[PDB]
């Protein structure tokens, strides 16, 4: 079906260029408009303008006359947002979206691109496990899980035994700490008489530093 | 330049009854051509955005039923009625009759349910961490509502304070619950000047408050 898959995490100095990318599938790509939408951490969505693939051309909100342009790759169906003499303003999270030329709407969304500017530099985590203490000969649910401690920038990516696991889990909102870096936990229930049937991996990618890590969580 | 407005910012509603978000609008949203380029996009957390209705009172494919638009001019519903749990998420309009395109600011739907009482649990630091040099201690509460919640730490019966830091996740999608996290952190010497830990829970679902506790090196 269509699907529009964008470019991983970007941390980058202030005044240097950023460049993200979206590729996309299931569809005749010049035959539809690409846009893209900002948006800042808890701020609503702001439509930036859009290239006409069938021509080539770009159209620009108000905001984003200026350091912003659009490319195209029709051969590899890609497009790209590049953003230039970055500034702090432009920590956001970056979307591609189809736009649907009959009704005037964007129909589908891509996942969605954080960039963060920042003078500083990537710091990649430690993570710990958060280890059961429910003795598996005993019954109810136990909990269990990773600290994702010390890393900068965000995002980073927690799963549970290589996304095999994903009912019962929850994964906290990043948070600082006076260190100027962020922790989060990624916690899961499972029932206490399986703990010592088969294992809980947490997998943890942080992108902007390259560390790819699994934990084993155990009593 | 066209102004969007929202209303309201923050709309609760409980399961089975109805929602209206309105959006206004500085300037008739009718095209010379006819036609009302008014569009609706759900959000949900941590997702990129969902398109639910187009030119003012179309369901989009795959969208159910109790989701529907009106208005015309200035001033646009978008309402759900008989809502669930999952339609929890920020709800944007969209116009596109006037250069340039622009969104409203979004309404965070709220669901409201009957309390419930958290599930908490404990959790020592780990060795590797102890071995790198500081403790982190953490206190977990699953599966409560309302948000509201009074974490408190007591290290060896007595309180604590500015040293932890509480998480919260967005609501859930199937049950409308919240879980919390609380993470005091000390560094490793600290941590062995004493022996006690103990988060202690306060909260409506909880007839009296829960304490969870370990003694130092289990
Ligand atoms: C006003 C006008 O001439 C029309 C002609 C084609 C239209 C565009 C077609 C592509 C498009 C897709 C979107 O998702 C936003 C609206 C837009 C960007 C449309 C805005 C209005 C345009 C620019």
């Amino acid at each position: 079906q269509v699907q529009l898959v964008q470019s991983g995490p970007e941390l980058k100095k202030p005044g240097e260029t950023v460049k993200i990318s979206c590729k996309a599938s299931g569809y005749m790509f010049t035959n539809y408009g690409m846009n893209w939408v900002k948006q800042a951490p808890g701020k609503a969505l702001k439509w930036m303008g859009w290239i006409n693939p069938y021509t080539g051309e770009s159209t620009f909100a108000d905001d984003f006359k200026g350091r912003f342009a659009f490319f195209l790759e029709t051969s590899a169906t890609t497009a790209y947002l590049q953003i230039n003499n970055l500034k702090n303003e432009d920590t956001a999270t970056y979307f591609c979206a189809r736009g649907t030329t009959i009704v005037w709407a964007m129909d589908y969304w891509g996942q969605g691109t954080s960039v963060t500017v920042s003078s500083a530099s990537t710091k990649g985590p430690s993570v710990f496990p958060l280890a059961p203490s429910s003795k598996s000969t005993s019954g109810g649910t136990a909990a269990l899980g990773c600290l994702v401690k010390d890393y900068f920038p965000e995002p980073v990516t927690v799963s549970w035994n290589s996304g095999a696991l994903t009912s019962g889990v929850h994964t906290f909102p990043a948070v600082l700490q006076s260190s100027g870096l962020y922790s989060l936990s990624s916690v899961v229930t499972v029932p206490s008489s399986s703990l010592g049937t088969q294992t809980y991996i947490c997998n943890v990618n942080h992108k902007p530093s390259n560390t790819k890590v699994d934990k084993k969580v155990e009593p | 330049e066209l102004v969007m407005t929202q209303t309201p910012l923050s709309l609760p509603v409980s399961l089975g009854d109805q929602a209206s978000i309105s959006c206004r609008s500085s300037q008739s949203l009718v095209h010379s051509n006819g036609n009302t380029y008014l569009h609706w996009y759900l959000q949900k957390p941590g997702q990129s955005p969902k398109f639910l209705i187009y030119k003012v009172s179309n369901r989009f494919s795959g969208v159910p039923d109790r989701f529907s638009g009106s208005g015309s001019g200035t001033d646009f519903i978008l309402k759900i009625s008989r809502v669930e749990a999952e339609d929890l998420g920020v709800y944007f309009c969209f116009q596109s009759t006037h250069f340039f395109p622009t969104f409203g600011g979004g309404t965070k739907l709220e669901i409201k349910r009957t309390v419930a009482a958290p599930s908490v649990f404990i959790f020592p630091p780990s060795d590797e961490q102890l071995k790198s040099g500081t403790a982190s201690v953490v206190c977990l509460l699953n599966n409560f509502y309302p948000r509201e919640a009074k974490v408190q730490w007591k290290v060896d019966n007595a309180l604590q304070s500015g040293n932890s830091q509480e998480s919260v996740t967005e609501q859930d999608s199937k049950d409308s619950t919240y879980s919390l996290s609380s993470t005091l952190t000390l560094s490793k010497a600290d941590y062995e000047k004493h022996k006690v830990y103990a988060c202690e829970v306060t909260h409506q679902g909880l007839s009296s408050p829960v304490t969870k506790s370990f003694n130092r090196g289990e």
